[PDB]
DNA sequence: TCCGCGTCAGACTCGTAGGATTATAGCATACGTG
DNA sequence: ACGTATGCTATAATGTGTGCAGTCTGACGCGG
């Protein structure tokens, strides 16, 4: 029989009303008065007029089975506001709205990262302003050739042509190859390897032995204001709320801290080792 | 013999002299893209089809439509000097002419209304070089000649679809160039069925009956006639006496007077003459006979009006008696015959279900698309679409010339579609082939391989493009506004664009040319592949079509092809080898007329090769005659055998036309096995060109034709006089006899100079020609990269050994002398190219200066203020290129590095680094560097050092294009001036720019001074623009990527010297590692001292079956004899008659050497400029089966004074007493291939880590462990060893918490196991529940 | 994830799991209208497409093909066979103390030796040259050990020599066909880029010096050294599993 | 092949005995390439179950 | 239960190489947070 | 106020199709 999701709708819609002048009028008179029945059948009859109104806005987003979705939503939001009375045809006021509901929802659901209108409605201006310059100038125009015939910012042009940038799967083949994919070769940001790892582990493992050879109102100080020791890093000034309570003996204890630490860095064998990291 | 010939001459050991020449090698890829391009007035090839073909396009309503009406190429844009160096398509802009015509409605056809007419861009089309390459994004790439199924029909037959019946099941199948696949195919019951696109399965009378044809029809078309007479009451029956043949007599068969057979015999050929010299035409028979037979038209009852019997019904007695009482007593019957004429479509018409035309439309419709309810124009409109409309279905040219062939036709240019007479002939020659006369065609003859390349992929892709644009041109006329829309508004340039540049970059065809070799250039354009779209694959590739086919003979190389998967479908072309008009392949053939062999060739096609008998080129000429044999060995109908003289009919032009070029090349090919030979070819083709190009001592000759054709040389387009040479560039002076009359005649040859290759290595053009000497048309100027006097020079040859060496040559194992890595002969050259990338990140911008946080002194010292790396400046592993610093965002200073940057300070600017530093291990010169900025933010002053180099470069250069073409265009007028007004010094007094104002008298050369007057004012205005266009590409702005500000590329020069781990070969394939660099003092050698340079095992040689290296040795050895008797002459300083008789009894010795060449030509200076080059060894050609024998090659060993043998008397190095028993010795060519072992070496200990599965990544590219697979594992598990393989699916691979601990935990010295689990199976839990699958781990 | 190069990139699952939100949610918008129920139907259709897509694209009907014109990658296909996380992400894994290069020949080793490159074992072993490095007391930290390796001044040689000394390393030959694909021996460092192979062990990996390229592996664990030592060194392992014959045979 | 190969390397093959020998040749090599997966497959198929 | 033909499952293991898309109007009040 | 989002336009128009079609041996699973 038919087991095509895009068939079996298709055969539906091929055996659903076809509406004259006056008969539109009658139902959709009825329609705006709630008649149920009549709100259903306009929609019914006229779900033939989406598909040809989907079948040019396609490979563009989405499916054709996505569009005549999405353009069947468009032809109900004209059911809710047509208007009967007027003398002028509804699949002439129809087309409007399914023209314009498809466009709409292929710019949400055609980038993965989320594009509002506002970036997009101009990006298409600057891209069909593109098309006139190219065939004129038989060179695809520049950031700067666009700006000029637009005589609009260099950057504007620029960040919405940064915007316009296409994305590849990280699970794509290699060269005319299925060897290797992409997530087989980027590597992880976060993690960097153990020797890393144990670089800052070791570092900071030597800094506690460190703290511990200084005075005890040395190192007391000198943590608690950096935060190594302490629970929130202070300034010169804040370390008055422990016990220090001053401005001027806690600057000079600071950097004394600091002078017979650069001793014992000059001493294990750093100083200036361990300068150019 | 010519100048550059002259200075050193091959000795060719050639018998079968060259009535055909080499052709040039690059005809196929030029040629065809010529075709592409080509605006042909009518014969509609590339474009101009292109648009005859879609176009004219009119609206949907039909009121308004676009016409083609012409195009052109503009010049290009950037030409490949720029292009290569940018990194943009090398292309020229498509402008074509649309015409915007529009209708009257009412009116009958208003054409004259609105004839609208413009000029239209619409995409930028990649160019050919000269070399046959195309610049895609700055890389001369090449598209592969594909190979691919011929369009026409086919017949075919599964040897057994169900050998369950084990019955050959015969098909036929229409392949168009477009369109939908018509097939007709048999079943176990011998029912003709139609399966369009090899959909459904559909009865064969289904097609028949769409093409209106009556039941009646159909059978009378097939089927033969019967014919049965009742006359009175005795039944009778018309016989044709070749019927009831090879069949029983089921009856008693009697006539006007005699019985012939009895019931129950078989009627023979005696019987058949018998019944036809008695003239028989009727014969009584009985009714008995009727049942079963199948009566063929309708009869209908004259008095009632109704159908007795329908056509195709199987007799009876009692129909029979309805019929002869109806008042028929003249029936019509098929002629039934179950061994030759079968009944096929009766049993057919009894399965099919469809009754007349339009209800079998109806099938076919609910065939291609089911569900939809039919009408009478949707299921006409489908099945008039298919195969019958200029739309949808085209044959094409080559489609219906083999279709026609294929059915013995009438035709060989016919109609795009499918005609009733088409379909119905198929499917009879299904029929014959069914019955027993007719064969089948097999895919695997090149007859139905048809070769397809570039130009016409070109068409085809340049096709869709136009196919993309219909869409857009018909939908916006229609329902636009008429008036007000202009025809380049509805136009879109992209989608052709687009189109195009997806053939030139994402297609198998289109890959990065293999140019790290000239050989490798020009045999990878001439590789012809089955593989990527509308071709073979891998995964579906069989067996028989990998196979050699008898067809390949002359046409494709049988030793030419990747022992990888892609093994059979990839091949080289043959070297005489050519594509026929339509496209199959064609091979030389020297024309046999009446016993003589004509010098007449004809390029015998892959379906003409068959028909006539071919001799063998080792058949012997009676110098102008006929074959000195009575019997030749011949070859035909895919067959070899021996024939007389008058049987034979063609011959086998050359010897080598078997072959390839990459085969070409190899010398005593007649004596390696052809899986050496193949590897031998393949290694060839990656030999690194080295250092010093060595020219090889034992070649083919087809030397010198590979280095010129391949286009890497530069060769003199016009003979004459060197004016001037120069390691940049050349200037000849053109003689008088070649140089034209108008301009001035000085041709300018700007040499590539060292610059970076696809596979980086080095690309220089030194001059092979020395200041004022005079050159010939057409000769070498300049040498390339791997080329000597124009002969191709791959690798270097060495004095050779072959013999064990205390294991040091194993398995195949090499073990050079020290003094080859001292002469660095076979050093190599890696130009590297790196980058550095300004972005636009979303912190800010980056740059590029010398500020850079966290550096020494020593890292900025090689850097200028703008933050490049000097020219010159040599560089290494850590030492920073380029200068490169991005912006530091809320970067978290942990609280360690706040103290640590608080205490030593250096507070880095709020901006990160990320300088271009040299990677870690390569080191060499840098010889450039190029800046690329967009047209915008103010420039680095190193940027503008460089500027200024090109703008005074390029004025200069031009400077003196202007002065030198001067000097040459007053030359002219000087010479003019003479003749008539003869005044020497008086006219020399004054300058030279008051010379156009003195003239001649009335004269063809006061005309001449015009012309050189006004032409000299020509190229003083052409200067200024050609100033323009320099001047501003070099004040231009360079296109970037969005995000990228500007990009500093820098080369680097990395000089890599040979070492254990490098792999070198010779050209019969003998592989081999350098294992040792022998000391000199280790290295055996001769009694007379000097050592050899490898030692080769002689264990790689029997297994092998490639003996062309030893005798490659020994005329090595030879030559080289030949060149140590003529150096030691030139040493001692002789004389030039003692030379002259040495070297004229070196070049004949041969039996019947081809070229006779005389020294008494030659001058005395001639012979000595000769004698320098033939020290280092006299160059011997060996063509590859024409080559030299023991015969000749020992008689050479003789005049060298060298041992009949080729085994020497060796001494080893390490002690001084001599090797038990003498070795072979002699000089071998061989090569350094691409696998060097400092671009393989890998390790790591911890690394970067992979995204998700977290274990490490993969290559030395990415620093990435070696993959431990299952495999390996279960090698573990053999073992026992559990930790040796837990630790290696754990702590080495993604286990997050033991890498780190382990870590920790070496440091310390306690190497501890401390597992987790692994986080890739941790992923597969998740991935499994995301599946909807509960999935979790039930614990203890 | 975001590219170098300004791009990004997003692996097909978040492609196939936007069409499966997009329909159930424009079902959400339809069941609100009281839509009809012909186009009901059309959307639970597609909402089933799109699901059955996501689970296993390639199998109900044609596989939603995306922008290269190729199928998109959906679940089970990561569970799925050779490319699967089985057979490729698990029981086969990339490692570490891992190295690789082409092998040339030993004729001057003993049977339980094997030559090793010294800027090779330099990187392989490199947390048991900062682990030896702290004990002498030559560094103090491990990024102090890590710039004296980088250097690559005299005396780490000596050090770098010291720890591998009594060490197996595992050298593994393409194809691991039976277990002898990967023998252990004692690295000799040698000064090349070349690893040198015993000559009568090069049967059992069928290693011809042509241009072969064996990886290494260092077994870290103490257990790894005795288990190299023990079962998997080259003396230990003469006879072939298959037949009791011997494998070690000169050619 | 019906016909073989008469000469050997030393003599020297004519250009058919080659083109002769090719046939051979290729599809020896062909075996080499493709016929390796089930042999390798069956490897893979019986370590399972053992 | 048996035969025919539809779908569905495999096809050895490690190393290297490099790139590019089309287009979704146009303008005026409605919804969310400093 | 700034960015995002929602909204409406009135000639008539009312059922899609597009695109690779020498794999192959072996094994079941629904009808016939
Ligand atoms: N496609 C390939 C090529 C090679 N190998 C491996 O490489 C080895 C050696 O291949 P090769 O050197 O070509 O074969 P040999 O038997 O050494 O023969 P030759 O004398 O031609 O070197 C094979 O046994 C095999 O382990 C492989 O597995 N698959
Ligand atoms: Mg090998
Ligand atoms: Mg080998």
């Amino acid at each position: 029989r038919v087991l095509d999701a895009t068939q079996l709708y298709l055969g539906e819609i091929g055996y659903s009303p076809l509406l004259t002048a006056e008969e539109e009028v009658y139902f959709a008179r009825r329609a705006l008065r709630g008649d149920v029945a009549s709100r259903r059948r306009m929609i019914e009859s006229n779900l033939r007029l989406v598909v040809k109104i989907a079948r040019r806005y396609g490979n563009r987003g989405l499916a054709l089975l996505d569009l005549i979705e999405e353009g069947n939503l468009g032809l109900i939001r004209a059911v809710e506001k047509f208007d009967p009375e007027r003398g002028f045809r509804f699949s002439t006021y129809a087309t409007w709205w399914i023209r314009q509901t498809i466009e709409r929802a292929i710019m949400n659901q055609t980038r993965t990262i989320r594009l509002p209108i506002h970036i997009v409605k101009e990006l298409n201006v600057y891209l069909r302003t593109a098309r006139e310059l190219s065939h004129k100038l038989d060179h695809e125009p520049s950031a700067e050739e666009i700006a000029e015939q637009l005589d609009k910012p260099v950057d504007d042009v620029s960040r919405m042509l940064r915007l316009n940038e296409r994305i590849t799967s990280v699970d794509t083949p290699l060269g005319g190859d299925s060897e290797k994919a992409l997530l087989d070769i980027l590597a992880d940001e976060k993690e960097n390897g153990p020797e890393d790892t144990t670089q800052d582990d070791d570092m900071k493992q030597s800094i506690v032995k460190w703290l511990f050879e200084l005075n005890a109102k040395q190192r007391e100080v000198l943590a608690r204001r950096f935060g190594l020791l302490g629970y929130e890093a202070a300034t010169l000034e804040d370390v008055g709320r422990e016990i220090g309570l001053t401005r001027e003996r806690v600057r000079q204890i600071q950097v004394e801290g600091l002078r017979r630490l650069r001793e014992i860095l000059q001493t294990q064998g750093l100083n200036i080792e361990a300068l150019f990291l | 013999y010519s100048y550059t010939e002259k200075k050193r001459i091959r000795k060719d050991f050639g018998k079968r002299p060259q009535v055909l020449d080499v052709p040039y090698l690059l005809s196929i890829q030029l040629d065809s893209f010529q075709k592409f391009i080509e605006q042909d007035p009518e014969g509609q090839y590339g474009l101009e089809a292109a648009f005859r073909s879609v176009f004219p396009i009119q609206s949907y309503s039909g009121n308004s439509e676009l016409q083609y009406v012409s195009y052109r190429l503009g010049e290009p844009v950037f030409d490949v000097q720029e292009c290569q160096i940018r990194g943009v398509t090398y292309s020229a802009p498509l402008r074509v002419k649309l015409r915007l015509v529009i209708y009257e409605r009412e009116a009958p056809e208003g054409t004259v209304k609105d004839i609208k007419e413009q000029e239209v861009y619409m995409g930028e089309i990649p160019l050919m070089t000269d070399n046959g390459t195309f610049v895609i994004n700055g890389t001369e790439r090449v598209i592969v000649s594909q190979l691919h199924r011929s369009p026409g029909v086919f017949f075919d037959s599964d040897k057994g679809k169900t050998h369950s019946s084990g019955k050959v099941l015969y098909n036929a199948r229409i392949i168009p160039y477009r369109g939908s696949w018509l097939d007709f195919e048999f079943d176990p019951k011998d029912n003709l069925f139609v399966r369009i696109d090899r959909r459904r399965k559909l009865p064969a009378t289904i097609i028949l009956r769409a093409l209106n044809y009556t039941t009646e029809q159909i059978l009378d078309l097939f089927f033969e006639k019967v014919i049965f007479e009742i006359r009175d009451n005795k039944l009778q029956m018309e016989l044709v006496p070749e019927r009831l043949r090879g069949e029983t007599a089921s009856f008693d068969i009697e006539a006007n007077g005699k019985v012939y057979v009895e019931k129950g015999r078989r009627i023979t050929a005696r019987h058949i003459r018998q019944l036809e010299k008695d003239d028989v035409k009727l014969i009584e028979v009985p009714v008995e006979y009727i049942a079963g037979k199948v009566v063929a038209k309708d009869y209908i009852d004259e008095s009632t009006g109704e159908l007795i019997c329908a056509a195709n019904m199987e007799l009876s007695l009692d129909l029979l008696a309805k019929l002869s009482q109806s008042g028929h007593k003249r029936i019509e019957t098929l002629f039934t015959n179950d061994l030759d004429h079968g009944p096929y479509i009766s049993e057919t018409l009894r399965v099919d279900p469809t009754n007349d035309r339009l209800s079998a439309l109806v099938e076919i419709y609910r065939m291609m698309r089911p569900g939809e309810p039919p009408t009478r124009e949707a299921a006409e409109s489908l099945f008039e679409n298919l195969f019958f409309s200029e739309d949808r279905y085209d044959l094409s040219a080559v489609g219906r010339m083999k279709f026609n062939r294929s059915l013995l036709r009438e035709e060989i240019e016919g109609s795009g579609i499918l005609s009733k007479d088409d379909i119905i002939d198929v499917m009879k020659k299904l029929i014959d082939i069914r019955n027993g006369k007719g064969e089948v065609d097999d895919i695997d003859h090149l007859g139905n391989r048809r070769i397809r390349s570039v130009g016409e992929m070109a068409e085809n892709q340049f096709r869709v493009g136009l196919v993309r644009v219909e869409r857009a041109v018909k939908e916006r006329l229609s329902l636009g506004d008429l008036d007000t829309l202009m025809p380049q508004d509805m136009i879109n340039a992209k989608p052709i664009s687009a189109a195009v540049k997806e053939f030139f970059g994402s297609s198998q065809l289109s890959q990065f040319m293999d140019q790290n070799n000239p050989l490798s250039e020009i045999t990878h354009k001439r590789r012809i592949s089955a593989l990527g779209p509308g071709g073979l694959t891998r995964e579906r590739a069989g067996f028989e079509v990998r196979d050699v086919h008898p067809t390949h003979y002359g046409r494709v190389c049988p030793i030419e092809t990747p022992e990888g998967p892609n093994i059979g479908l990839i091949n080289s072309l043959s070297v005489y080898a050519q594509t026929n008009e339509y496209g199959f392949l064609e091979t030389p053939y020297r024309k046999v007329t009446d016993g003589v062999v004509t010098d007449e060739i004809h390029y015998l096609s892959a379906i003409e090769e068959g028909n006539y008998v071919i001799a063998q080129a080792n058949s012997n000429l009676d110098e102008e005659g006929h074959f000195v044999e009575d019997l030749v060995t011949c070859r035909s109908k895919g067959e070899s055998s021996l024939f007389s003289r008058d049987q034979v009919d063609y011959m086998d032009v050359s010897t080598q036309q078997v072959v390839s070029v990459g085969a070409s090349l190899i010398p005593f090919l007649e004596h390696d096995d052809a899986n050496r030979a193949l590897m031998g070819a393949n290694m060839q083709r990656q030999a690194v060109p080295t250092l010093r190009a060595d020219k090889p001592l034992v070649g083919t000759g087809m030397e010198r034709a590979v280095a010129v054709d391949s286009g890497v040389t530069a060769v003199a387009k016009r003979g004459g006089v060197v004016q001037y040479v120069d390691a940049s560039r050349i200037v000849i002076k053109v003689n008088e006899d070649e140089m034209y009359p108008g301009e001035a005649g000085i041709d300018i040859y700007n040499l590539t100079k060292y610059t970076r290759s696809n596979q980086n290595t080095c690309i220089n053009q030194m001059p092979c020609v020395s200041l004022g000497e005079p050159v010939e048309r057409g000769d070498v100027l300049a040498d390339g990269p791997s080329t000597d006097l124009g002969e191709l020079a791959l690798g270097q040859n060495m004095r050779v050994a072959f013999m064990p060496w205390n294991g040091y040559n194993f398995e195949d194992s090499i073990l050079v002398s020290e003094r080859v890595v001292q002469e660095d002969r076979f050093t190599t050259i890696h130009i590297q190219e790196l980058a550095c990338v300004s972005r636009d990140t979303k912190l800010g911008p980056e740059e590029i200066t010398a500020d850079i946080p966290n550096v020494g002194e020593a890292a900025l010292s090689k850097l200028d203020e703008s933050g490049i790396v000097y020219i010159g400046a040599e560089v290494t592993g850590g030492d920073i290129l380029v200068g490169k610093v991005t912006p530091k965002g809320e970067t978290q200073l942990t609280p360690e590095e706040k103290l640590l940057r608080a205490i030593f300070g250096e507070k880095a600017s709020d901006v990160k680094d990320s300088s271009l530093r040299v990677p870690n291990g390569v080191s060499g010169t840098v010889i450039d560097v190029q800046v690329f900025t967009r047209d915008g933010v103010e420039k680095d002053k190193r940027a503008l050092e460089i500027e200024e180099m090109q703008l005074k470069q390029a004025k200069k250069d031009l400077s003196e294009e202007l002065q030198i073409l001067e000097a040459g265009l007053f030359s002219r007028i000087r010479a003019v001036l003479v003749a008539g007004g003869v005044e020497a010094e008086k006219l020399d007094k004054l300058p030279r720019d008051r010379w156009l104002e003195l003239g001649l008298t009335d004269e063809e050369k006061q005309n001449q001074l015009e012309q050189l007057a006004e032409q000299y004012d020509e190229l003083k205005h052409e200067f200024e623009k050609k100033l323009e266009a320099k001047r501003r590409k070099i004040t231009q702005g360079d296109d970037l990527a969005p995000g990228v500000l500007k990009i500093v590329k820098v080369y680097l020069a990395v000089k890599r010297r040979i070492q254990p781990g490098d792999k070198m070969a010779g050209r019969h394939g003998n592989k081999g590692v350098i294992s040792k660099i022998n000391p000199i003092e280790d290295m055996p050698y001769d009694e007379n001292g000097t050592p050899v340079d490898i030692v080769l095992n002689p264990l790689g040689v029997p297994s092998r079956m490639n003996i062309g290296q030893i005798l490659e040795t020994h005329l090595g050895m030879a030559a080289k004899g030949i060149g140590d008797k003529i150096n030691a002459m030139l040493k001692q300083q002789q004389e030039v008659a003692k030379l002259r008789e040495f070297i004229q009894r070196a070049y004949d010795l041969g039996a019947d050497v081809r070229q006779k060449v005389d020294l008494s030509t030659f001058s005395d200076e001639e012979v000595m400029r000769l004698a320098e080059n033939l020290r280092k060894g006299m160059p011997i050609a060996t063509p590859v089966f024409d080559g030299a024998k023991e015969a000749e090659i020992k008689e050479l060993l003789k005049l060298g004074d060298l041992p009949t043998s080729g085994q020497i008397r060796l001494y080893d190095g390490r002690t001084g007493e001599q090797f038990e028993r003498p070795v072979t010795v002699g000089y071998m060519y061989m090569l350094k291939l691409n696998h060097l072992v400092d671009d393989k070496m890998h390790a790591r200990s911890t690394g970067s880590y992979s995204l998700v599965t977290q274990q490490p990544l993969g290559g030395k590219a990415q620093f990435g462990g070696q993959r431990f697979g299952e495999m390996e594992v279960w090698a573990l598990e053999a073992y026992g060893a559990a930790y040796t393989l837990q630790e290696m699916l754990t702590v080495k691979s993604d286990d997050v918490n033991g890498r780190t601990k382990m870590y920790k935990n070496i440091v310390d010295g306690n190497h501890q196991m401390e597992p987790g689990m692994p986080e890739s199976f941790n992923v597969l839990l998740k991935e499994i529940r995301s599946l909807g699958i509960n999935i979790e781990l039930e614990d203890e | 994830v975001p590219l170098d190069g300004g791009r990004f990139a997003t692996s097909d699952l978040n492609d196939l799991y936007r069409r499966v939100i997009n329909r159930n949610n424009r079902l959400k918008r339809l069941l609100d209208l009281a839509a009809p129920d012909i186009i009901v139907r059309n959307e639970k259709r597609m909402l089933q497409e799109a699901v059955d897509a996501l689970l296993d694209n390639g199998r109900r009907g044609r596989a939603i093909t995306g922008s290269n014109k190729r199928p998109l990658k959906s679940l089970a296909d990561m569970i799925k066979g050779k490319q699967g996380r089985f057979r490729q992400n698990l029981l086969g894994k990339r490692v570490d103390y891992s190295g690789r290069s082409v092998i040339t020949v030993g004729p001057y080793l003993r049977l339980h030796q094997c030559g090793l490159p010294k800027k090779m074992a330099l990187e392989l072993f490199k947390p048991f040259i900062y682990g030896k490095l702290e004990l002498r007391g030559l560094a103090t930290t491990i990024k102090a050990a890590k710039k004296m390796v980088e250097r690559e001044e005299a005396v780490v040689w000596d050090i770098l020599d010291e720890v591998i000394r009594e060490h197996p390393v595992l050298l593994n030959r393409a194809p691991t066909l039976h277990r002898l694909g990967i023998q252990a021996f004692e690295p000799v460092l040698i000064e090349g880029k070349a690893i040198q192979l015993h000559p009568l062990v090069c049967a059992a990996y069928n290693a011809d010096f042509d241009g072969d390229q064996m990886a290494v592996h260092v077994p870290l664990t103490l257990e790894a050294q005795l288990e190299a030592r023990a079962l998997m060194m080259s003396t230990n392992n003469i006879l072939s599993p298959a037949n009791g014959e011997p494998i070690i045979v000169p050619s | 092949i019906e016909t073989p190969i008469t000469a050997n390397f030393r003599e020297g093959l004519n250009v058919l005995q080659y083109f002769i020998s090719t046939h051979g040749a290729r599809k020896g090599l062909a075996d080499t390439a493709l016929k390796t997966a089930n042999s390798g497959y069956l490897t893979r198929r019986l370590v399972d179950v053992a």
